[PDB]
């Protein structure tokens, strides 16, 4: 029964480890895509900041 | 041949070829010391980190400036700055190779004669000649007339020139610079709790004040709308999380250059001091001047300087005056790219400090009519 | 020997699951954020535009 | 020269020659005295029982630990110890072979003086040092930085080091250790129905928290597992029967390293002050401390510790930062590993204190240049 | 009416009535919680003892100080620890009493804040002001021109002022104060083999260091003394016995003050910070400056501070300048004297903060020219 048990308990891990391993890509690659998101955001800050001082002068 | 083009500046070593377009090697110009005493045996680490290298070890190392305001203190450390430059970053030995320095108006002759002295003797360079940091700048501008105001890290001086002639009676010199705007903002930085006191921190004020810092065209509607508003409010991320915001301190920073006695100094702004300089030249040459106001430096960088100064300079200015700042994208570097320049001229072969004449005529030489 | 095999590999589960569910709310929280960041981006771009023509005329 | 390592620690002593990855002689820094009278005649016991023979006479000894906390507390015992490792387990002459000592940080002075005192004039070794023991741990690791915790059987200790410079103001040393452990776990074993009290049965208390001992990921939730399933309860083989059931006991006792109140302490757990740690260091080197995190010790060695670290240093570190905790499976053999590695330097064979130098110098000499 | 003087500092509460030669209630600003479980029924205890009552019950309570440099960072216990001086050591209700509070320079913005909005929301003071530390302390040494260092508990600051116009850009701030000396001594009391962990030592420690410590003229002449003669031991006695003995650790705590690096500061002594404020100020006033040195603090107080800042002060300045230090026997108390003084004249009575003035305009009346 322990040795049953044993070999279902591992199957179960190299699963998870496996859905580990995707969710490890997942996260790289989204905070990858965040980067991207925070710098153009903030480009795009700054070029309003800069042209909202053009125009009012 | 080809000669090198090297500008020490204060607190930044832009150095390279003559006849390239941009400097090769940009690093700090910084000398580290390990403060500790290391546990780890038979690593070795040098007694000595120069250069962009004493960036990287900001944590167990303290930071010397060897230059303070324009002129050398140490001379050791500005030798092992000079060794490293022509050693590490451009790989060239310089014993077959002319130098071009350059250093600010009204130092000390001491101060020149050292560096000659040091050029000639360790380093037995050929030839070598020093300029002054604002004819550089208005050569890299393609003009020939209009003052220049080059605001870098340690000294501030507006040189007035008209057509290729300097005026030496209106040159003033002003020592409020960039390092004195990074002390201010340490100082206004603990107002609202961040407290930034080791050598280390400095380079990362120096980061926020480049980063976030601007320069407000009215000081006191600013002040209003940041009391009220809060869309002034910008976080910056420290080197170990735990971001900090600031707010109000983002266009206070830089008001010290108009406003000088917000750190205790008695001059006036720079925007004064250049009408002043520009009132104590002729009567003839003031329109060229008024017309041709160039700005150069990194302190020059802020973003909307050039406008701020020209609404004072036309308020000071009379009504029929036209008024034009030159604030080209590379002020950073137009010194470097200035000296590059000259030392490409044919007709500069002739004005070179050789060997000979320094050992027949002493140090004295280049207060001489050779430059 | 399986019995302590078993206990291991169960540790294991638990202890990635809760990592796991990390996970989940960490992509809830870098989607929300793209999100809020795509959308001040598009703002910041129309309102620069709307300033570039009064810059204009 | 064929140089000889040991590690002293504090329950268990560990020897070997340099040059290898693993020692040739484990077994517990135990003396024990009979306590009964004896009736058989001729047979001849010797007066006292060093080392692991005493665990084979448990039964009729009593065990005495000659240091409490890293600090020795019996001298006598501490020659019969080394006499035993230097004789009956690696069977060496000590008059040709160089010795390095392990000693933990922040301990007496006296302590080191008569280390050397005992190692010169008793056993008349040619040259000796002493070593810290996170030093030691980070060689074994293959690292340069990042703040080790060695959690051994004395003391708990956190030393960070950056670049091979260590932060001795960071240092910070708890005496909450394994033996605090058992003891804990004898007093809440007592609540079930099992009582030891002899100092043999704290051998038996000891193995059982060896064997039967986990830390849990979170502490309420467990506590409520386990107050309801009976899921988590094992039995354990006394040396004679009466099979005893150990339930919610098996993780409350590792607790206390991270809720030291159990115990009456006032500190904090390891998982903060290594946090505090950290944060007393610079603000350019905690990104690599934080990245850096290494165990050693063989307290540090229960299944779950890392991750429950890990967590709640992640809970109390800035969410924006990765952490990382290195657990190798030889925690407990890395000080020696490392001792090996550092013996077996060549740069290091002029860091010996000589015997020359020692009758020159006098005991003073461990805190002179010489380390 | 009569106005109220409270001098919260930081570890030493001193207040009392406006118009007397000293206060009449100081006790430690300390909050104790029971950190036991208590089997006693109808005893009736509390939850909380705050000031000198948690002083005499220190082995089952632990104690947190609401303010670690100057800044309050736990803002119920600094409320508990207000109301406790208004209704128990002084017996006062405040509803009909002005109070007049006082805080070192460069302060967090949040805290001035929230101090008066405490004091006129909970309390309902009808007026109230805030005054630096430095100020108040020139006004007791009966001076009018003079730097004035002021060496507290939490913060070390100097401030210069000539001819009662103070130079804000001249003010340089330390955090190295008595708190980091009490840890630097329970740092080195383990050398000789004396533990202090629990904040119940904390005070122990403290003692010991006002009772033993002082500062020697010469550094490494005390050292060569100490480490060949015995006459610098001295001996303490703990709350139980186990006398203990100090020797080079009598006078190598205080030297932190003028050695930082002791604790690992980057900063410099207070010996060169004074110098490089007087240094900072201008040149025609720096001969008062050099003439008036003014020491006020409870720190301040080591034997022979006097004698060896004078000495690093004349070896800093020119040959030809005078120096000279005033260090009255009151120096702990300097701030109350001059704080009642100010309080007790008729010209500041128009510089109240009304309660009509906060309502106007809010917390952030403070700041501006009613100061
Ligand atoms: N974008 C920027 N905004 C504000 N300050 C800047 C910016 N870029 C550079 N600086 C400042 O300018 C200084 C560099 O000046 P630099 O031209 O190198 O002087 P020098 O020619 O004397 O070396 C730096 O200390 C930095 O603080
Ligand atoms: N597998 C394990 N699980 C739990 N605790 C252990 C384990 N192995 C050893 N220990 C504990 O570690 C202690 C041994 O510490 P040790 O590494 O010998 O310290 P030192 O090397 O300084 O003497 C023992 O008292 C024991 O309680
Ligand atoms: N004779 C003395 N020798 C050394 N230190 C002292 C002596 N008297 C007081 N101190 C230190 O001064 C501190 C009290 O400072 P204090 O004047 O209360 O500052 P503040 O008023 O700003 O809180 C105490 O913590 C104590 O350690
Ligand atoms: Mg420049
Ligand atoms: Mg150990
Ligand atoms: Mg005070």
């Amino acid at each position: 029964e322990a040795e049953k048990a044993a070999d279902e308990s591992e199957r179960g891990m190299k699963v998870i480890e496996s859905r580990a391993q995707k969710d490890e890509e997942k996260m790289e690659i989204q905070e990858i895509q965040l980067k991207e998101a925070k710098h153009i955001a903030e480009d795009a800050d700054r070029k309003y900041e800069e042209v909202a001082r053009k125009l009012v002068i | 041949t080809t000669a090198l083009v090297c500008d020490n500046g204060s607190g930044l070593v832009k150095a390279g070829f003559a006849g390239d377009d941009a400097p090769r090697a940009v690093f700090p110009s910084i000398v580290g010391r390990p403060r500790h005493q290391g546990v780890m045996v038979g690593m070795g680490q040098k007694d000595s980190y120069v250069g962009d290298e004493a960036q990287s070890k900001r944590g167990i190392l303290t930071l010397k400036y060897p230059i303070e305001h324009g002129i050398i203190t140490n001379w050791d450390d500005m030798e092992k700055i000079w060794h490293h430059t022509f050693y590490n970053e451009l790989r060239v030995a310089p014993e077959e190779h002319p130098t071009l320095l350059t250093e600010a108006p009204l130092n000390p002759k001491a101060n020149r004669e050292k560096m000659t002295q040091i050029m000639f003797e360790t380093f037995n360079v050929p030839a070598m000649y020093v300029a002054i940091q604002a004819v550089l700048s208005l050569y890299a501008s393609g003009r020939t007339t209009g003052i220049v105001l080059d605001s870098g890290d340690g000294v501030t001086h507006n040189v007035p020139i008209y057509e290729g002639y300097a005026l030496p009676h209106a040159i003033m010199r002003l020592d409020l610079a960039g390092r004195d705007l990074t002390d201010y903002l340490m100082k206004i930085l603990t107002e609202r709790g961040y407290s930034f006191v080791t050598t280390a921190e400095r380079e990362i004020v120096r980061d926020i004040k480049e980063k976030l810092c601007y320069v407000a065209l009215d000081f006191e509607n600013e002040m209003a709308t940041a009391a009220s508003s809060s869309s002034l409010e910008k976080s910056y991320e420290l080197p170990d999380g735990q971001v900090i915001t600031i707010g109000n301190e983002r266009f206070r920073c830089p008001e010290t250059l108009f406003q000088p006695s917000f750190i205790g100094m008695e001059s006036a702004g720079i925007h004064e001091t250049t009408y002043n300089s520009i009132m104590k030249c002729d009567i003839d040459i003031r329109k060229d001047l008024y017309a041709n106001n160039v700005l150069s430096g990194g302190t020059t960088m802020y973003p909307g300087i050039a406008d701020r100064m020209q609404k004072e300079i036309t308020a000071l200015a009379p009504s029929t005056m036209k008024i034009k700042i030159i604030a080209p994208p590379e002020r950073k570097y137009s010194v470097w790219i200035g000296g590059s320049i000259l030392a490409s001229l044919s007709t500069f072969q002739q004005m070179w400090i050789s060997k000979q004449e320094y050992d027949e005529a002493g140090p004295s030489i280049v207060h001489r009519k050779c430059f």
